[PDB]
């Protein structure tokens, strides 16, 4: 996954 | 509670969206299961998309941060937010005189973009890159720093297909650049980034030497973390996949003396990728394959022909055997790989499962014999044909007449027909 | 004589 949730 | 929440967000006032808005911020902030979903369901997100041009920053940035966690789900999910219309508006907000709404918008893309090639695509035909590479020169907000070179690293990712590389080509010189940051995190995301242009045709390759970005990867092979050397070395294997001259600025970056070290690195990865570019560092021309012996690295390469597991054992025959190339012009090669004692393992892999590294193995060898026969008929026999009998290679050798790859099995009858009648 | 993938 090259995804990023912030917090 | 959720439908006051939603009455907030279509309330006409300031306040109401922001309080509102905070809360469905907050709520898809959530570590363990972000109820996406629901939030979609709701019917809020063209909203969000409205507040991204309030003139409130707090509103665009609440906004922003929202859209950024809905985009971080599935490719459905992410989709509603393009669907939306977000994706040229956060393009404008990498213009926002706000540094909190800049990044956001920045982080956004980066998960947008993150979805897939075709998403990537997207982002950058909405002229997403340029206002990116302005804000990776100009910031000194470490955060933002990182953030905007991960989602470089995202607009470069992908194979199916490539970005357009006009397109994406800008990006080697600030890259160049963040490969000199102090920041790990920075440093490896940029590594990364390179790591994916230079997966290429040799123009692709041509371009990110003249960016002058060589020097600073091999130093980086060497770098104390192994999260930087990965995408480091993975980038040097890209550019001596080049022509001769193009692998050639790898060699006289000094990147042999670190190959060598890497072979011995804890990570089985980068063994076997240290390896692989040295295979074809040894698939160059003699000088390139004399680099290679002078570096000491054929022996730890004829002990990793034996030790490790199987995949390793796959690059260091290509590596070994690719170096048997110049028989003609200096056997003296061979006559030193043989006096390494390349031959044993070379006859091992000859029983190999897999069909290309058999073949290989058995080119190394009749290029093995060739000299041999050139040192017989120069004295009397091919004494490299006789060690390869009695250490039970050329019964190996017999064995492979029964392949059924044409390659293998003609290649394994004339080697038996020449030097073992 | 040289191999790509990557």
């Amino acid at each position: 996954s090259s995804k990023r949730q912030r917090r | 509670d959720l439908p006051k929440m939603v009455e907030g967000v279509f309330s006409s006032e300031i306040d109401k969206q922001i309080q509102a808005t905070t809360k469905f911020r907050k709520l898809l902030s959530k570590e363990r299961n972000p109820p996406i979903e629901e939030v979609i369901k709701t019917g809020v997100v063209g909203r969000f998309v409205e507040f991204l041009r309030s003139p409130h920053t707090l509103v665009q940035f609440e906004a922003a941060w929202a859209l950024t966690n809905i985009a971080s789900g599935s490719a459905t999910q992410t989709q509603v937010v393009i669907e939306a219309g977000a994706v040229p508006i956060f393009v404008e907000l990498l213009g926002s005189p706000e540094p909190d709404v800049r990044e956001q918008a920045v982080w956004a893309l980066g998960n947008i973009a993150g979805d897939s090639p075709q998403c990537r695509d997207y982002v950058l035909s909405c002229g997403a890159l340029r206002p990116l590479l302005t804000l990776l020169g100009d910031s000194r907000k470490l955060s933002m720093l990182r953030n905007a070179t991960w989602t470089l690293s995202n607009f470069c990712r992908g194979k199916t297909p490539q970005p357009d590389w006009n397109t994406i080509a800008p990006a080697l010189p600030v890259l160049a650049k963040l490969v000199y940051s102090l920041d790990d995190e920075v440093l490896i995301d940029a590594c990364w980034a390179i790591s994916y242009l230079s997966d290429g045709s040799n123009d692709k390759i041509q371009a990110v030497i003249e960016a002058g970005i060589p020097r600073r990867l091999v130093e980086l092979l060497m770098h104390a973390s192994t999260s930087v050397q990965t995408p480091a070395l993975r980038s040097v294997g890209n550019i001596v996949t080049g022509d001769d001259v193009q692998t050639q600025v790898i060699i006289n970056c000094g990147a042999l003396p670190c190959l060598l070290s890497l072979l011995s690195s804890n990570k089985d990865g980068i063994r076997k990728e240290a390896c692989w570019t040295i295979s074809n560092i040894t698939a160059g021309n003699s000088a390139q394959i004399q680099s290679v012996i002078d570096a000491n690295i054929i022996p730890p390469l004829i002990h990793l022909l034996s030790h490790a597991d199987l995949k390793t054992r796959k690059e260091a025959c290509w590596a070994i055997s690719n170096a048997t190339s110049g028989g003609l012009q200096k056997p003296d090669q061979i006559r030193y790989l043989v006096a390494q004692g390349c031959i044993k393992p070379l006859c091992d892999l000859l029983a190999c499962p897999d069909n290309k590294i058999i073949q290989v193995a058995l080119d190394g060898l009749e290029n093995i014999l060739k000299v041999g026969e050139l040192d017989k008929n120069a004295a009397s026999i091919n004494r490299y044909a006789l060690f390869i009998e009695e250490c039970g290679g050329m019964e190996k050798i017999h064995d492979c007449q029964t392949n059924a790859n044409e390659e293998i099995y003609m290649k394994a009858y004339n080697i038996i027909e020449k030097y073992f009648s």
